[PDB]
């Protein structure tokens, strides 16, 4: 009975409250995010269960501040809880020293609060793993991943969902340090599209968004006139 | 000056091997007496007195308060107060309400419960511990038994010759105050026994 | 967490309290304590379990803790909660004392600390104190009292009681060689020996395994006087050697 | 077997049980049916039979002039959970002077209703919430669950054997945009049909209809007034 | 051996041999990590040294780190739950600020591991919440004493050390380590950072590049915290 | 603050510990009341005498207030509680109204205060029962008892506590207008139906009795053998 | 083993589920909705003969135009229609108008399912209340009748039983009643119904009837009254 | 939120079985020896590190409370030390009432109390830790032991940890009520030898004394000095 709480380990150390937490990351469907030379650009691959939802529904990629961007996969409720929980965090920040957060501090606030929830009973841990990102002029393009446990790595790409291990075998040859964000938003559609399972889950939109250098470091959605020219390019590499 | 109200004098005298107190009998509203008979020093150990005065329901409070809190001592410490230690005691219950203060400046006059070592003490109302080896005095005719225990005060005396002084300079203050008086007692603090003199005073 | 609780002030289903009626059972096996009382006094009789060589004589008593000028208690059980109880009827004293300037009297203490603990059998959560304990006293409206106080929260005025181990043998022995309206306090010192040798299983008494305080009126003051070593080896040659002159 | 008591217990499955069986909660219900054209949005509940006796139930909800709720579960977790609807409307046109956005309610909602679903000792709200509305964007569907998270629906039914009903709108649901008034009403009657067993159908005594809409504010309308609606089917 | 009745495997209360039977599950949540650290002090100098797994390619490894600055002159490594090793470094940063803002000078790596120590007490006395998996090692340069290199772990022991290892190779890296506390003072100069990556060399069979570990320092002459560049490392590593 | 469910329901619709808090009832001593056409008499069962009670301060019938007193069976520490929240409640009830309590508005406060712990966070029920005896100012005797429950009744005549299932049937067949007509013979009514629960017999019980003004008294141990002398 | 606030598999949420079976052993209580007036007529069952049943206020007065019967635990009635009272008042108080009976039946209803053990209030429920409620009175709107099952869940009724023989003496109730009958006739047929479903024998000591009138207020009434309707039985 | 339930109740046998294992922990932990001598108490117990390699001059287990206060414990080490920095709390918190040095029976009855409320309050296991606590004041010698439930008593001399019933039938025989300070540490070092396993040396154990001069602990230069006899 040692899985019972978040306040207990295993007798090998062990606390899987948190590990099962991530199992729920694990059942939802991938989302992935590539940090370029000019800025970092996500994708989710966001099912969409019934033909009677409107495009545009259960909305997967959060704007935190208006530089920092959050792709979440896991409990969607839980989601955007925390989506909350980073705005706060953004506000706070500028409403005490007066300008942007930087994604560094802004990672570390969010993970600190979702490993407050891995620590006691009376909570849970969080069942959503979320990548941030954002771009700035003097930090330069940042892409952070904060998982249920609470810890926060910074990463070149990073591949939360069902197909983790098969998006990160196609993020690791693409050399994202040397390209730009309208190469990268072509190639990103180009691996969600390869890890969908047109089996087991049947339908699915593309959710895109960057933020970089060509916005002026504000985050946004990827326009229709580049999604559609990235989903078109998609389907001529999947053959 | 609040503490005029109840009008009011104590005086804490110190000799050879014994303490003598004194105060005043009048229990007074602005200038209208009473009560000749109200209590202003308390017993707060075998041979160790507070006296109080100043507001008379804090002269009645301040006694309560300090006595719930000396039996709590006694019961727990398993022993009787040093007179220093009710000093610290004291202190810290003025002090405690020190904006909004207790309206009493009290004097204690004891013998160290294993050395017979005179002690005496005077507070001012918010609690500053005053030591000194002379006298003591606290009350409405404070001016008027400075001067008077600055000239009979000797070193050394005797418990006659304390008690022919402490009563010799609480008769001649409460007789130039206009709101003290109405009787003197006097306890005389030696080590074998504890003297209780009231004496004949101006009725005025 | 409803996993983790022990749901220590709930009913038993033949309508018990279970920590109640388990911390009766720590005070049976604690040192034995009685208390009778007398025409011109009551007196408490506890035995003294801490009777290793190498102890010290720090504090008066071991099992007495005087509780006010007119009134003292004696406790048997979990010799820790016992000091949280005994500061707690000091505080209920001198609140009294505080408020009405007058002494407690002491059936309205001993029903003040038997509200804090029926408090803890009903509401909170939390484990009862594991301590009965006796008390002796004088007041103004009967004289002198004695009472006794179980972990439940209910208490019993008491001619002459006995608490901890071996009480329910100790409590017939006092059904019988005690007289109501009869007693004197010599004779009920005497008593008090008589009680503490056929319900501790040594062989005889010694005196540092017993430990006495008289309560009685002297000149318009209650005087609480812990009897010295002499004092009861006294009492013990006069029962030790009277056994042999009714044999 | 121990991993369904508590809110706050993952079990192994990465799956919270207490979520889900507060989903089976609005499962088991009645069926509502929620749906919006260009213009308007109309909300279809079957006021069910209790006995032969009750007046059935209220299962429309006025929250705004703007928006308005249909119930599926817990009756009394709703009307609490509108209540919070109705002061956070209120809210808004205390301090900003405007109808707060019907998008924005809702994401209200499910952050109030994630709050239960995590902490120890809290159960979520067992009612699903189907919500018209009318924003300056246009109609909205928002479905609510008790697992937090809502969906904006072109078209949705919750509730006992509502499944029918999402077969039915699923396929005309490529008409619904070009409806007029009368026009949207009767295929959601048609989908709340669907929901009903063969001994049963919809009388005027058993059907309410919510409707929101351009130059029209939120309007229930009683057994006499679906009268003119269910003149066609 | 081990006996248990009631809660015990649950809840930080006490076995019948009286163990913490909970508390003893969070120092095998420090190998749970996979990594080893190590900390020697010399006499001039203090060093800490940790395995630096950079799993992932994809990982920024900028930011895959142990070593943590607590103020400008306390380091730290931490080894276990590495978001339990966060929150710990944010609290010795905290705590680290409020001395100095409280008692107008900083704080010493003495009273920098009692602090945090009485923290992970209070996670081994309260039923409410589970002992943090990790333990921290500070290093620093006190006015009086020196260099110092403190540890504290999960059951709130905080003992201070000429020479520490944390982690996996932890019992294989003290036994090899006490024999260089052997004839004078394990080198005691600023090649105590030889002293600390060959320790950590062996354990782990590796022969490390320049960039698989992470070294801190901290000197006499430079009381700074240093985290030494994989330029730096190499300097050392090509000496050994 | 120790904010649990201790009293939930059960399957079959009961609360346990609202059950098992009546079964601590019917382990206490049984009290027995009866109401007269001027005269209400409550009667306890001294369970052991012991010939080392002080009985002055084990006595189960308390006195609320000057016109109402009210006697226990259960838990003896829970009733203390009880008894004293009913006499500040009595005491402000003058304090507001200008007029002594009615019996029923005494038995209202303490059956909403048993109903309370019964549906708090926390707490477990109350393990008592009341009979509660008392005169309005029109004069009409009243009796009442409350339940663990916080369900309270009027009542003719009443008992709780062990064997109260026996003592009520007795005084459901001897309950009359002619045994409820003389003050001597209501007496008898309670010192009759406790004799038939008493297992060792004797002058073990206590009783007291309430008239109008000039109230309750409770009567002495040698003027209730005088009653029991006049029923051998 | 499992907190109050817990969903059953088939969502049911446990304590509720069984604080509706507590209903089920209290008495039984009915009541009929006419145009002319409401009537609550409830068994007072009598459990020993000295029991004095002037007592046994299982109909209690909300305002002078609400009158309330309840079932169950009468104990937890009492903190809910005193709830009912004090609302009523402060309608009143605010308003100066008397209180409608479905709002008083929705503000009662509210206190169900607010209950918990996690920082619900200083002093909060632990449990819900094991009562269901009968609400009767006459409003604006007429003569209206309402249910309050522990579920929070009220609805208005024609006519309405509840107790332990409910499921009957609401089969019996479908079957007399009609929508145009008299306050007279709906006294007469409250008794008859009581008849089936009372152990003893019926007569004006173990019966509790109470009427609402749009002319007057809510009136109980006495043994005199009482025994004219029985002879009519 | 923490809990509030006592995770300390009564056994049926009438036993509070998680301070009868708190108690198992003291039982096992290192040897404390107190001797109270006529004008002096020594405490002495066993500081044996693990391995080389742990700093002996950098945590100490005998502690000072106050000038004239010092304790030392056989039990959990970080229990103790969030039950010595309350109870140098206690003893300033008397001091600033009284302006008087605090008696040792007086400290001794602060800090069991609170380690009596340990056993009781919510959501909370007792300390794994006894005291024995050492003081001077009215010209006597005090020695006091602190049980985890939070029951004192005054010893002439006594001891804990692993072998205390081996140790404390040594102290019985070897106890004169009228020795001298410096005759009573090696009596107490003795002890200390008597379940050591090993050779002890001055950095393998650590001894504190308080006679009136107040409580000190012995520098290692001063430990060697003592263990040459």
């Amino acid at each position: 009975g040692y899985d019972l709480s978040a306040s207990t380990f295993s007798p090998d150390g062990r606390v899987f409250q948190v590990e099962y937490a991530m199992k729920a990351v694990e059942n939802s469907s991938t989302a992935i995010g590539i940090r370029c030379k000019d800025g970092v650009v996500f994708g989710v691959e966001k099912l969409v269960l019934s033909k009677l939802y409107e495009e545009g529904s259960n909305k997967r990629l959060f704007n935190v501040d208006r530089h920092v961007g959050m792709a979440v996969a896991g409990l969607l409720a839980d989601a955007r809880s925390l989506a909350d929980i980073a705005r706060e965090e953004a506000s706070n920040f500028r409403s005490n020293f007066g300008y942007n957060i930087p994604l560094k501090h802004l990672a570390d606030r969010v993970a600190m609060y979702v490993h407050a929830y891995t620590l006691y009973s009376a909570v849970r841990p969080f069942g959503c793993s979320f990548m941030l990102g954002s771009y700035s002029v003097n930090d330069g393009a940042q892409l952070y991943m904060i998982d249920p446990s609470g810890v926060s790595y910074g990463y070149w790409g990073c591949a939360i969902g069902k197909a983790r291990q098969a998006a990160k075998t196609e993020i690791e040859k693409l050399q994202m340090k040397e390209m730009t964000c309208r190469d990268i938003v072509k190639e990103v559609a180009k691996i969600i599209y390869i890890v969908h399972d047109e089996v087991k889950d049947k339908a699915f939109e593309l959710e895109l968004s960057w933020v970089g250098e060509l916005t002026n470091g504000r985050h946004e959605i990827v326009p229709k006139d580049i999604r559609e020219e990235a989903e078109k390019y998609a389907k001529e590499s999947l053959k | 000056s609040i503490m005029s109200y109840n009008g009011g004098a104590v005086m804490a005298m110190k000799g050879k091997n014994c303490v003598a107190i004194a105060a005043d009998r009048r229990f007074g509203i602005q200038a209208q007496m009473v009560t000749t008979d109200f209590q202003k020093i308390f017993p707060m150990g075998d041979r160790l007195y507070i006296g109080l005065a100043g507001l008379a329901t804090d002269v009645q409070t301040v006694a309560q308060r300090l006595k719930f809190r000396l039996n709590l001592y006694e019961l727990k410490e398993g022993r009787q107060i040093k007179p220093y230690t009710l000093m610290s005691m004291v202190a810290n219950l003025l002090y405690e309400k020190r904006f909004g203060p207790y309206y009493t400046e009290p004097v204690i006059a004891g013998l160290d419960p294993k050395t017979f070592k005179p002690f005496i003490c005077s507070l001012d109302l918010i609690g500053c511990p005053m030591v000194t080896d002379d006298f003591v005095v606290s009350g409405t005719c404070a001016e008027q038994m400075y001067g008077m225990c600055e000239s009979l005060w000797e070193p050394n005396m005797d418990p006659d010759h304390l008690f022919e002084t402490i009563s010799q300079a609480m008769l001649n203050a409460v007789d130039r105050d206009a709101v003290s008086g109405m009787g003197v007692i006097v306890h005389i603090i030696e080590k074998d026994k504890i003297t209780t003199r009231t004496l004949k005073a101006r009725m005025d | 967490s409803r996993r983790y609780d022990s749901r220590t002030t709930i009913f038993s289903p033949e309508g018990r309290l279970y920590q109640v009626e388990y911390a009766m059972e720590a005070i049976g096996h604690a040192g034995t304590c009685l208390g009778i009382l007398a025409n011109d006094g009551v007196l408490l009789a506890a035995e003294r379990r801490n009777i290793h060589k190498l102890l010290d004589e720090v504090f008066f008593s071991e099992k007495i803790y005087k509780l006010n000028e007119d009134m003292a208690c004696s406790v048997a059980g979990i010799t820790s909660d016992a000091n949280v109880l005994t500061n707690e009827l000091r505080l209920i004293a001198q609140r009294y004392l505080l408020q009405y300037q007058e002494p407690i009297p002491c059936e309205q203490l001993v029903t003040a600390l038997c509200d804090i603990k029926q408090a803890y059998t009903q509401f909170g959560g939390k484990r009862p104190f594991g301590v009965s304990l006796l008390y002796i006293g004088w007041d103004k409206h009967y004289g002198f009292q004695l009472y006794q106080s179980d972990p439940s929260g209910n208490y019993g005025g008491w001619k002459a009681t006995c608490i901890g181990n071996n009480s329910a043998a100790a409590v017939s022995m006092l059904k019988q060689d005690y007289k109501e309206g009869e007693m004197t306090l010599k004779s009920a010192l005497a008593l008090a020996i008589k009680v503490l040798n056929k319900t501790m299983d040594v062989s005889k008494l010694s005196a540092e395994k017993v430990e006495i305080a008289t309560l009685t009126r002297e000149n318009g003051k209650t005087v609480i006087r812990v009897l010295k070593q002499k004092e009861v080896e006294q009492l013990i040659k006069k029962h030790e050697e009277e056994e042999a002159k009714a044999e | 077997n121990q991993y369904d008591n508590d809110v706050t217990v993952w079990s192994p499955q990465g799956r919270i049980h207490q979520i889900e069986y507060a989903m089976e909660a609005v499962k088991q219900g009645s069926a509502t049916v929620g749906l919006k054209s260009k213009t308007h949005a109309v909300l279809v509940a079957l006021k069910r039979a209790q006995s032969e006796l009750a007046a059935h139930q209220k299962k429309i909800l006025h929250v705004d002039n703007h928006i308005g709720i249909s119930i599926a579960g817990l009756t009394a977790d709703a009307r609490l959970l509108c209540n919070f609807m109705r002061q956070e409307c209120l809210d808004s046109r205390f301090v900003f002077d405007r109808p707060l956005p019907v998008s924005r309610l809702v994401s209200l909602i499910g952050s109030k209703t994630q709050i239960p679903t995590q902490r120890y000792g809290r159960r979520p709200y067992g009612v699903g919430l189907l919500i018209a509305g009318y924003d300056d964007m246009g109609p909205h569907i928002f479905q609510t669950c008790p697992s937090a998270n809502y969906f904006d629906c072109r078209a949705m039914s919750i509730g006992a054997r509502s499944q029918s009903a999402r077969t039915y709108l699923e396929r005309h649901m490529s008409e619904f945009m070009e409806c007029n008034l009368n026009e949207l009403v009767k295929h959601g009657l048609r989908a709340l049909r669907e929901t009903l067993p063969a001994e049963q159908d919809l009388t005027t005594k058993n059907v309410s209809i919510g409707i929101v809409g351009k130059d029209l504010e939120f309007t229930i309308y009683d057994d006499d007034d679906v009268s003119p609606f269910l003149e066609g089917l | 051996r081990g006996s248990s009745a009631g809660f015990d495997r649950h809840i930080t209360i006490f076995s019948p041999e009286g163990r913490l039977y909970q508390v003893e599950y969070a120092f095998k949540a420090i190998n749970q990590g996979g990594l080893t650290s190590v900390a020697v002090r010399g006499k001039d100098c203090a060093v800490i040294v940790t395995q630096k797994k950079v799993p992932d390619k994809l990982l920024d490894s900028s930011t895959v780190t142990h070593l943590f600055k607590i103020t400008e002159n306390i380091g730290c490594v931490m080894t276990g739950m590495t978001a339990d090793s966060r929150s710990q470094v944010q609290r010795a940063r905290y705590e680290a600020a409020n001395w100095k803002y409280k008692y107008g000078y900083e704080i010493p790596v003495d009273m920098l591991c009692k602090r945090i120590a009485d923290i992970s007490q209070v996670y081994t006395q309260n039923a409410e919440m589970r002992p943090l998996g990790c333990c921290m090692i500070l290093i620093g340069i006190d006015e009086e004493q020196g260099p110092q290199v403190y540890k504290c772990d999960p059951a709130g022991y905080y003992c201070g050390f000429k020479a520490t290892a944390a982690g996996v190779k932890q019992t294989e890296s003290t036994s090899f380590l006490e024999k260089k506390v052997k004839k004078k003072f394990d080198w005691t100069f600023e090649q105590t950072v030889e002293t600390a990556i060959t320790c950590l060399s062996t354990v782990l069979s590796i022969d490390f590049k320049p960039s698989e570990i992470e070294v801190g320092v901290v000197t006499v002459e430079n009381p700074k915290f240093r985290i030494l560049t994989e330029a730096e490392i190499d300097a050392h590593l090509v000496a050994l | 603050s120790y904010d649990r469910a201790i009293t939930v329901f059960s399957p079959d619709g009961h609360l346990f510990q609202v059950e098992y808090a009546q079964e601590a009832v019917k382990k206490g001593s049984t009290a027995v009341g009866v109401r007269g056409r001027d005269i209400v008499v409550l009667g306890v069962e001294k369970k052991s005498v012991a010939k080392l009670q002080d009985e002055r301060t084990v006595r189960k019938i308390c006195a609320l207030d000057d016109n109402v007193c009210m006697a226990f069976a259960g838990l003896t520490a829970d009733a203390r509680i009880v008894i004293n929240r009913a006499r500040v409640e009595c005491q402000s009830h003058r304090l507001t109204v200008e007029d002594p309590v009615t019996v029923e508005y005494i038995t209202r406060y303490i059956a909403s205060l048993k109903q309370r712990y019964t549906q708090s966070n926390g707490r477990r029920p109350f393990g008592i029962s009341a009979l509660i005896v008392g005169f309005d100012f029109d004069g009409t005797p009243r009796l009442y008892q409350t339940d663990p429950s916080g369900t309270y009744h009027a009542w003719k005549a009443n008992a709780i506590g062990r064997g109260a299932k026996s003592v009520r049937e007795f005084l459901e067949k001897n309950y009359t207008d002619e045994a409820i007509e003389t003050d001597d013979l209501t007496i008898k009514l309670v010192i009759k139906a406790l004799l038939e629960v008493v297992q060792s017999g004797g002058k073990n019980i206590e009783l007291a009795v309430m008239r109008r003004d000039q109230s309750l008294k409770i009567l002495n141990p040698e003027e209730i053998e005088k009653y029991v002398a006049e029923i051998e | 083993d499992r907190g109050v606030n817990t969903f059953s598999p088939e969502g049911r949420l446990f304590q509720v589920e069984y604080a509706i079976e507590a209903i089920k052993l209290g008495s039984t209580a009915i009541g009929i909705q006419t145009s002319e007036g409401v009537c609550l007529a409830v068994e007072k069952r009598i459990t020993s003969p000295l029991m004095e049943p002037s007592s046994i206020e299982k109909i209690v007065e909300i305002d002078a135009h609400i009158g309330c019967a309840m079932s169950g635990l009468i104990a937890d009635a009492k903190t809910l229609i005193d709830k009912a009272r004090v609302e009523t008042q402060n309608h009143w108080f605010t308003y100066n108008e008397t209180m409608t009976v479905e709002s008083v039946t929705q503000a009662v209803s509210n206190l169900a399912l607010q209950f918990g053990e996690e920082d619900a209030d200083p002093g909060a429920m632990s449990r819900p209340f094991g009562v269901a409620l009968l609400f009767g009175g006459v409003d604006e709107k007429g003569p209206q009748l309402f249910h309050m099952d522990p579920s929070g869940t009220f609805v208005q009724c024609d006519a309405r039983a509840i107790g332990s023989a409910s499921e009957g003496a609401q089969s019996s109730l479908q079957e007399v009643y009609h929508k145009s009958m008299t306050l007279k006739e709906a006294i007469k047929s409250s008794l008859i119904i009581l008849k089936q479903v009372m152990e003893e024998k019926l007569n004006a000591t173990n019966i509790e009837l109470a009427t609402v009138q749009p002319g007057q207020n809510f009136h109980m009434f006495t043994k005199e009254e009482l025994e004219e309707v029985i002879k009519d039985i | 939120r923490g809990y509030s339930f006592s995770l300390t109740t009564f056994s049926p046998s009438g036993k509070l079985v998680q301070i009868e294992y708190a108690l198992a922990a003291v039982a096992g932990g290192a040897p404390s020896v107190g001797i109270k001598a006529a004008n002096g108490v020594v405490l002495a117990t066993e500081k044996k590190q693990k391995s080389i390699l742990y700093d002996e001059r950098s945590v100490h287990k005998v502690e000072p409370i106050t000038k004239h206060i010092g304790l030392v414990y056989s039990g959990m080490g970080p229990d103790y030390r969030v039950l010595v920095h309350r109870a140098r709390k206690l003893a300033q918190q008397y001091y600033l009432v009284y302006q008087e040095p605090i008696p040792t029976a007086q400290l001794v009855q602060r800090v069991a109390s609170v380690m009596q409320e340990y056993t009781q309050s919510g959501g909370v296991r007792p300390f794994g830790v006894s005291l024995l606590i050492c003081g001077w004041n009215e010209g006597r010698p005090y020695l006091f032991q602190s049980d985890p439930s939070g029951a004192y008593f005054a010893w002439k001399a006594t001891a804990m940890g692993k072998n205390y019933v081996n140790g404390k039938t040594f102290l019985e025989k070897r106890y004169n009520e009228d020795l001298e300070l410096e005759d009573a540490i090696h009596t107490a070092i003795l002890t200390l030898k008597e379940s050591f396993e090993g050779q002890m040396t001055e950095d393998n154990i650590e001894v504190g004394i308080c006679n009136e001069a107040g409580f000190r602990r012995l520098t290692p230069t001063e430990v060697k000095d003592y263990l040459a006899a």
